[PDB]
């Protein structure tokens, strides 16, 4: 919700 | 010239960060790097320094409670974390190159912004790239970030001098992003004029194949690949099954990839063989085709490669999300996508078939050569520009 990744 | 590199995210996230710092010092310049503990022998295997950053970003090197660092939950403690340890990395450089997890990215900015250096944030696909989103979409994550962790960067911020920031979206990917990617295989598109592609960084492995797997790539038929890197879903192992099922129903030998799943082989069978840290480059040269996971890395390693691919879809082709890499190599005529997220065997006996045709089996090994194998160099004179300039 506002951050990102990639996991 | 020296550069700090800092990223948070998957290994398709981090490797080419490390491919750049590699190339950098190789050039006589000098990369330090800030990235999760994940990676500390990675970079030591590659003999670029680097400074252990936050949590872990693959759950089997975590304790079973601590939530990735990608996790809402814990973004004040991410942030906070970051803004403590960059500093004695940071001090000394000239540029900043940075990827992944936005929080650290933007803490990460601020500090690039402290010394006066210039900061450049890297996406690896176009799709990421803002040109590219909705000007709704912007705000939208705009307000997510400002709201998640808006003012625990503004704490730290204002804790070492510079000012309050608003819409970190815009401020940990700035104006311009980069898109570190290969033209033929990821595009750009009129939404983004102006914006820097490279090519794909990557680090030209030397690495030998073990004893072992040199073996079994002599004990019999050249083999398929199975993997899906840093794929964690717990379909992930449920795809690799079928995969494996449908390339044993084509008699064909396999190699399959613990990846980040820990997947296992199902049988004592001497048809297969599973690998740990490989040199991929190494290997895609040394099999028939590739059965893996929409990702930038793996995809265009094994279009350098020259040889076919099979594309799992995460989901199924919608009209609001597509699997851009799967789709890209289908259009490029260089394998063929099956949708998931536990493709049947069939599809994937009749995707494999497909793909060692001649058809494929050429337009692959002629799209092999229109592959960028500089953009490292091009990222690092970029760099030498923008030091040389705004510093
Ligand atoms: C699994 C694996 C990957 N790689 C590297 C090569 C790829 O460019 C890089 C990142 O893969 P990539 O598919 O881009 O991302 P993801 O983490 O989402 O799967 O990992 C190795 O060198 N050895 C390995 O054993
Ligand atoms: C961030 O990533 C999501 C995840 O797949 C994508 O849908 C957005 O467009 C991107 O900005």
């Amino acid at each position: 919700x506002x951050n990102x990744x990639y996991x | 010239m020296r550069v700090l590199i800092t990223g948070c995210g998957s290994r398709g996230d981090t490797e080419p960060l490390v491919a750049l710092a590699a190339r950098l010092r190789e050039l006589g310049a000098d990369a330090r790097m800030c990235l999760p503990p994940d990676y500390v022998e990675r970079c030591a295997e590659v003999g670029v320094p680097m400074v252990p950053v936050g949590r872990a970003v693959r759950a089997g090197a975590r304790e079973p409670g601590e939530l990735p660092p990608g996790a809402a939950e814990v973004v004040t403690e991410v942030v906070a974390e970051w803004f403590d340890k960059v500093p004695a990395a940071i001090e000394g450089c000239d540029a900043v190159v940075t990827t992944g997890l936005l929080p650290a990215a933007v803490a990460v900015r601020s500090m690039a912004e402290k010394l006066g250096i210039p900061y450049r944030y890297t996406v690896l696909s176009p799709d990421h790239l803002p040109s590219e989103q909705s000007q709704a979409e912007r705000d939208m994550y705009n307000q997510g970030a400002d709201r998640l962790f808006g003012d625990a960067v503004n704490s730290h911020r204002a804790s070492i001098g510079l000012p309050p920031v608003e819409h970190l979206y815009d401020y940990g990917y700035t104006d311009q992003p980069w898109l570190a990617a290969d033209p033929v295989l990821s595009p750009l598109r009129p939404t983004d004029l102006g914006t820097v592609q490279t090519g794909a960084w990557i680090l030209p492995d030397e690495r030998p194949l073990s004893a072992e797997l040199e073996a079994f790539l002599a004990a019999g038929s050249t083999p398929v690949y199975v993997g899906f890197g840093s794929s964690s879903r717990p379909a992930t192992a449920d795809a690799a099954k079928m995969a494996i099922k449908a390339v044993r129903a084509s008699g064909r030998r396999i190699v399959l990839s613990r990846g980040w799943a820990d997947l296992v082989l199902p049988d004592d069978g001497a048809d297969c063989f599973v690998v740990g840290e490989v040199n991929l480059q190494e290997l895609f040269g040394r099999v028939a085709a590739a059965i893996h996971h929409d990702s930038a890395g793996t995809t265009l390693l094994a279009m350098r490669a020259g040889i076919p691919q099979i594309v799992v879809r995460r989901v199924v082709d919608n009209v609001v999300e597509q699997a851009y890499h799967a789709d890209r190599v289908a259009e490029l005529g260089v394998g063929v996508a099956v949708d998931g997220p536990v493709p049947t065997i069939d599809s994937l006996s009749a995707a494999l078939d497909t793909a060692l045709a001649p058809e494929i089996r050429a337009r692959a090994t002629t799209v092999a050569d229109t592959i960028r194998a500089d953009g490292t160099t091009v990222a690092a004179q970029l760099l030498f520009d923008a030091v040389s300039l705004e510093k």
